[PDB]
């Protein structure tokens, strides 16, 4: 069943029921205008709107253009019969298209049902129609028949492509916001459509070209219908409730009014810009209005002005407002049904839902402004089908939304000249001249802090009882049909219906052309530096903005100097074709570049050119940009820092019931539930603030990146075309070059770069959200949790205390996880948030790492990282920090005071890699010295050391102390914990236990539940305190703190990640290095050392022991290691300029005998699988297999060497075979068929203390 | 034999390389600093309360010799038969014990 029945053409007679001359209300006297009814209470008037508004009597453009991004003005539109018929067909087709959709069907049914309320009677016990909510259709006989209607569609006013929904007001009553409702006249035109540009679609169609998409008129008509539906039930927000912004700064939009009504109508992302408190206020206000009108309906008992019985009218209004009578004629509202109706009219009917149902493109947010005016034709079915629209099926327009792309579907949209000039509303920026005008619609959107309000501070009292397409489909089944208010005979009114439109608030004109004087080159300056005029003279690229803005015929570019040198070079025809291909290759190379440094937290893909592209942070070096990025987080991208402040959350007042057993458990359950509700509400408020104030800037930066890339591509294309133009005719025809393919490939390269830029910006936005916004709310929530826990425990103070205490302790000890999926519905951002949550390090609280010649807290919780003047950093790997026993060899960490909560350190983890040299002096015995301190007022946790012991101490105010110790002996042949890197992690849970793991294996655990008040601290002291030994020192690196207990799996994952398996390691655990002599030790036989025997072909190398003994009585006794012939590793094919060896490197091995080097080689032709190794003079024969590939992974198994032949055949793993009595060294292929193939490199170290005799 | 026993008290032997064989002697409160015993024979010689210092023992063969209450510091015992049982109540300091001749030799 179609919506509009029996299509009307235009020139059908004046019958009087479906096509007739009508007289709408107006200020004075108006000639009757032919209007056609398309459905119940819906009329269309194919005429220009010059009747309702007496001021709008002219069709010429006004002298002062409106604050509008795009607008088309016309005078001859809709003046001919063909134009009116085309308008009618377009409107009817759009109505049918909306009606087909289930959501559209519900919207049209609701609009038809919702007639305006009859409140025109002065006496309170009567119902009378509003005189301004009705029309007069004049019959051909001569008299008129006054009729009541709901919607009217009129062609647009002077502004052709300005669509709005007007209403006729009353003298005292606000019909559109008090629930009474009033008729809505929509100014809509289907022949014209705004055009936008979309740059976030490549995720589905990478083959797509440029943007320039055309808005589907069905969506616009749906938006107007939603406005009419809101105003028909009288629940529209007052127009003065407007989303105010700031305009003083130079980076702010001069003026952009957006009422709360538009935010409600847009829905989706836009509707989140209004906090929950204002939604609650509006819902309560409109509930009170509905109750008031229900009471008014109840009181009245008489009706004047119509034949129809009163009971029918009361039933009509009851089914419109979903009132609930109780068989006694007593109408009343119920909260459930009104909540359902309000949610349907506010949240279900939204433009985003219509976009999803129609499956068409639209601007996801109102910030993505329109750009052009497109004249379109809707009547023919070959251009716009009823079911699909511009995306016609079974054609090339079916996929990738090619039906809405103006550059593919050119024949369907005609571009028009919009009257708002590109520089009509601008801001004039310049430095201390070169002043540039920047369009107002190309500036950052900065909402004020007034629009966000909180009721968090206000307290709450608890008593016994204190409490998606599938959802749309469920509403569709639940919806009621088949009941549409039947047409009612109304006694005819006066010939002229006097009535004035609803009064609108006055909008002051924002000032134009404000002059700003700054001290730096802003991003708009860089963007306007890259533009040019497509002039006749040659255009040359340059790297100096100070000259690009000054000289019109020279364009700035952020690419490398080689590219600008190339594109500026005069090339003959014989090399032109090669030149173009080289140019496109360099374009792809520069745009697709990425940043290797990844130690950053989820900013893995850093795009360097962005720095010089916009002058981000006011540095013009890509390396400087990456350094500043790593140093300062995602703050440098933001133009202005949002100010987020959560008030102290209110307390929970618990009522006590006398001698009751069930209600108290209900109070406890209610308290826990409301705790969860408070957590969710604070998280939602923070998400709303972040979406309103942060993501908009990132989106603008993304759009500006796209614009800059387009500008660079256009500049290169213009240079190429100008060079082509210079040739002679024979040169052009012999050497043929076309522009379309070049443009297509440059566009594809731009898209390829744009994917990476989008990923980087999404990662930055999510990182900022989870780093600089969430903690400020988590602190408040957990402080509130601690405050509520004591009140609950006091409240428990019948016969069920133990279970309740366990429940409350376990409930409030932990925290509710933050999952973004419950607050936003953006797939692209949710994927990156899941990636952020995946890594454990990203959720750490303190993440001290050395990056870009600075020791910084990558988790951004620390305020001051103070470094002493006697703290050493290893030059090869600067992460390893060496701390001495000096008063000035300390590191201090001062955390942010507004992030640290009092009840921290209840469930938390710590992890660090530590290297402790051997204990030499006898003073070290029975001497405990703190190496990490976080105690204030004798309370907190400290990591201390002792003779062969690592101690973790937890102490409370009452002087109670709990210690967990890990003890390793020094009197062993070979030790895995003496002067070797060990990964110590400690996990404390206040409820059950505190445990310490060494190298990812549980070592010790002890209860801590007896402790009292462990009052948290703020400073962290990396300093050796109380150590009596004067030369004592330690190595510490990769310190990390976590705000939750860590299970064994996470500990093992941390050990695997931080181990850095890509780099082979020596005995002590450092990085293996080239051109360094290491002694060799075999793990299979650690009691024997490698020795050489008659260097040359006829000699070999074997293993002989025992190693020996190094002793200090009463202190230590360890087998000597600096024994045997030293091995050095000379590079062979490593392209890296550093001397650090890595996995699968190919290397040469030299053995030192009598301070002379011999290459480690063998002859592989000898019989048997075993190939005994030998040492040969470096001027040897290259035919012998000598190249050794070093491996450290299979799971990692130490450091293994694999002898390879010169032809790539694998001779096999190095190792030892007991070839007769003498245990020789061999390259065996048995070891390749996986011990004895695992080796350890022992370099001379100053922490071991053995003298290499 | 026992009549010709040489008692040594308060010695200060600095930078001396020992190459011959010394027999039938006792040393008390000796301070052997930077000495060197290479390829020699120890015969019926006793050390008590002697303070060694960075001395070097190489290819030394001992018979009935016994160290007592000696402070032995920074020494190297390479290619020797001076096993553990020849040391009685002795304190080593930063010392070492490398390859050691197998079996006693007389
Ligand atoms: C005594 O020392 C000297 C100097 O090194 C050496 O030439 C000589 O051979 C040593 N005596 C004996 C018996 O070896």
């Amino acid at each position: 069943s179609p919506f509009v029945n029996k299509q009307f053409n235009y020139k059908d007679p004046v019958n009087g029921v479906d096509i007739a001359y009508i007289k709408i209300p107006n200020a004075g006297q108006m000639q009757p205008v032919k209007a056609f009814k398309i459905h119940n209470k819906i009329w269309v008037i194919p005429e220009r709107d010059t009747f309702t508004n007496p001021e709008e009597g002219d069709l010429n453009p006004p002298p002062e253009a409106k604050q509008v991004p795009v607008s088309y003005y016309d005078s001859t539109y809709l003046s001919t019969d063909n134009e009116k018929d085309n308008y009618l067909k377009g409107v009817t087709k759009l109505f049918e298209r909306i009606y087909s959709t289930d959501l559209g069907r519900m919207l049209l049914t609701s609009i038809v049902r919702g007639i305006p309320f009859w409140g025109g009677s002065t006496i309170d016990t009567e119902l009378k129609v509003i005189d301004t909510n009705c029309i007069n259709v004049i019959q051909p006989d001569g008299s008129y028949r006054s009729e009541e209607l709901n919607l009217v569609i009129i062609g647009p006013s002077a502004d052709i492509i300005q669509f709005e929904c007007k209403s006729f007001g009353h003298e005292v009553l606000n019909l559109t916001r008090n629930g009474y409702g009033s008729t809505q006249y929509i100014r809509f035109s289907p022949d014209f459509t705004f055009g936008f540009e979309e740059s976030l679609e490549v995720d589905t169609n990478p083959l797509l070209g440029a943007g320039k998409f055309a808005t589907d008129p069905a969506v616009t008509l749906a938006h107007q219908l939603i406005h009419a539906g809101h105003r028909l039930y009288g629940i529209a927000i007052n127009p003065n409730r407007v989303f105010k912004v700031n305009t003083n700064a130079y980076y702010e939009m001069s003026g952009l009014e957006v009422s709360f009504e538009e935010l409600r109508t847009f829905g989706g992302h836009d509707a989140k810009f209004i906090d929950s408190l204002q939604e609650n206020e509006f819902r309560l206000y409109y509930y009170n209005k509905f109750k008031d009108i229900a009471s008014t309906l109840n009181k009245a008992k008489s009706i004047v002005g119509t034949t129809a019985s009163l009971q029918y009218m009361k039933n009509v209004f009851k089914e419109k407002y979903l009132l609930s009578e109780d068989t006694s004629g007593k109408f009343s509202v119920d909260k459930l049904k009104f909540d359902k109706l309000y949610k349907m009219l506010t949240e279900i009917y939204t433009e985003d839902n219509f976009v999803k149902f129609f499956k068409v493109l639209n601007a996801k947010t109102f910030l993505n402004f329109d750009k052009a005016v497109f004249k379109i034709n809707i009547v023919p079915k070959v251009n716009y089908t009823i079911y699909d629209g511009f995306n016609l099926r079974n054609t090339n327009l079916a996929a990738n939304f090619n039906g809405q792309n103006t550059e593919i579907n050119n024949m369907n949209f005609t571009k028009l000249k919009n009257f708002t000039g590109l520089f009509e509303f601008y801001k004039l920026l310049c430095v201390r001249d070169l002043c540039i005008k920047v369009n107002n619609w190309d500036l950052f959107f900065s909402p004020s802090e007034d629009n966000f309000t909180n009721d968090l501070n206000k307290g709450e009292e608890i008593t016994s009882d204190t409490n998606s397409l599938d959802l749309i489909q469920q509403y569709y089944l639940t919806f009621n049909f088949d009941n549409e208010p039947e047409n009612i005979s109304i006694e005819n009114l006066s010939s002229d219906i006097i009535g004035q439109l609803e009064l609108m608030p006055n909008i002051e004109r924002f000032p134009n052309g404000k002059k700003y004087e700054l001290d730096k080159y802003t991003m708009f300056h860089y963007l306007r530096a890259q533009e040019f005029e497509h002039g006749k003279s040659r255009i040359a690229l340059t790297n100096s903005v100070n000259e690009a803005l000054l000289n019109p015929s020279r364009v700035y570019t952020f690419f490398s100097s080689d590219y600008v040198k190339k594109v500026n070079k005069a090339t003959e025809a014989a090399m032109f074709l090669g030149w173009v291909e080289q140019l496109v290759y360099d374009f792809t190379d520069e745009t697709s570049e990425v940043s290797t440094t990844d130690k950053i937290a989820d900013i893995t893909i850093i795009i360097p050119y962005i720095g010089p592209a916009l002058n981000i942070g006011n540095m013009l070096y890509k390396d400087d940009f990456v350094g500043a990025l790593i140093f300062s987080g995602a703050v440098i991208l933001l133009e202005f820092i949002p100010e987020i402040a959560i008030p102290v959350l209110g307390t929970f007042a618990l009522v006590s019931y006398i001698a009751n057993k069930v209600l108290t458990v209900q109070t406890i359950d209610n308290a826990l539930s409301k705790r969860n509700e408070k957590w969710d509400e604070v998280y939602k408020y923070i998400v709303t603030n972040w979406l309103a104030k942060v993501n908009t800037q990132i989106d603008l930066i993304r759009k500006k990146m796209k614009e800059a890339l387009e500008n660079q591509a256009e500049a290169t294309k213009a240079i190429i075309n100008y060079q082509y133009n210079q040739y002679t005719e024979e040169e052009k025809n012999n050497i043929n070059f076309n522009i379309d393919d070049l443009s297509s490939k440059l566009n594809e390269s731009i898209n390829k770069a744009m994917i990476n830029i989008n990923k980087f910006l999404n990662q930055c936005s999510v990182s900022y959200l989870m780093n600089s916004m969430i903690p400020y709310g988590v602190k408040r929530l957990e402080d509130f949790d601690a405050s509520l826990k004591d009140a609950l425990l006091k409240y428990i103070y019948i016969g069920q205390v133990d279970r309740l205490k366990d429940k409350v302790n376990n409930t409030l000890s932990t925290d509710i996880p933050f999952q973004l999926s419950k607050y936003v519905d953006n797939q692209r951002l949710l994927s990156t948030f899941t990636e952020y949550i995946k890594n454990i390090i990203n959720t750490s609280i303190l993440n001290l790492r050395y990056e870009s010649n600075h020791l910084i807290d990558l988790s951004r919780y620390a305020s001051k990282i103070n470094i002493g003047s006697k703290v050493n950093f290893d030059p090869i790997d600067k992460n390893q920090i060496q701390l001495f026993n000096l008063e000035s060899s300390k590191i201090e960490v001062i955390l942010k005071n507004a992030i640290v909560y009092n009840s921290m350190y209840e469930n938390f983890s710590t992890s660090f890699w530590i290297r402790i040299p051997k204990y030499f002096n006898s003073i070290s015995l029975n001497n405990e010295y703190t190496i990490i301190n976080c105690m204030e007022n004798n309370s907190g946790w400290k990591v201390s050391l002792n003779y062969g012991e690592i101690i973790w101490t937890l102490q409370d105010t009452q002087e109670i102390k709990q210690r967990v110790v890990f003890k390793y002996s020094q009197m062993i042949n070979i030790s895995d914990y003496i002067n070797r890197w060990i990964f110590v992690t400690i996990t404390n849970n206040r409820l059950n236990n505190s445990k310490i793991y060494i190298n990812g294996r549980l070592i010790d655990q002890k209860p801590i539940s007896n402790l009292g008040n462990i009052h948290a601290s703020n400073n962290i002291m990396f300093k050796l305190d109380g150590c009596r030994d004067t030369h004592r020192y330690i190595w510490i690196k990769y310190f990390n703190l976590f705000d939750k207990e860590l299970n064994e799996k996470e500990i093992k994952d941390l050990y695997d990640n931080q181990s850095n398996s890509g780099i082979l390691k020596d005995f002590w655990g450092d990085y293996l290095q080239y051109d360094k002599p290491y002694y060799m030790l075999n793990l299979y036989d650690p009691n024997k050392y490698v020795d050489v025997n008659n260097v040359g072909i006829r000699g070999y190398m074997y293993l002989k022991g025992p190693r020996g003994s190094v002793m200090t009585t009463n202190i230590y006794l360890n087998s000597s290691l600096y024994r045997g012939a030293k091995f050095i590793i000379k590079k062979y094919a490593s392209g890296n300029k550093d001397n650090i060896v890595r996995n699968n490197d190919r290397v040469y091995i030299n053995v030192v005998v009598k301070n002379k080097e011999y290459r480690l080689a063998t002859n592989a032709s000898q019989a048997g699988v075993e190939k005994i190794l030998s040492a040969l003079e470096i001027p040897d024969v290259g035919n012998l297999s000598q190249v050794v590939v070093m491996k450290s992974k299979n799971i990692t198994n130490k450091c293994k060497m694999n002898l390879q032949d010169n032809n790539g055949n694998d001779i096999g793993f190095i190792g030892f075979h007991q070839f007769n009595n003498i245990a020789k060294l061999v390259a065996s292929n048995w070891y390749n068929r996986q011990l004895g193939c695992s080796w350890e490199f022992i370099p001379v170290d100053d922490g071991w203390g053995e003298r290499p005799l | 034999y026992k009549s010709k026993m040489k008692v040594f008290f308060g010695e200060h032997v600095y930078g001396a390389t020992i190459n011959f064989t010394m027999e039938n002697q006792i040393h008390q409160h000796g301070k052997l600093v930077n000495d060197k015993f290479t390829r020699m024979y120890f015969k019926h010689v006793l050390f008590e309360d002697t303070f060694f210092d960075e001395c070097y023992f190489e290819d030394v063969t001992s018979t009935d010799t016994y160290f007592k209450n000696c402070t032995i510091e920074s020494t190297i015992f390479y290619n020797t038969d001076l096993y553990e049982h020849k040391f009685i109540n002795c304190r080593f300091i930063n010392s070492t014990f490398l390859e050691q001749k197998e079996g006693c030799h007389m």
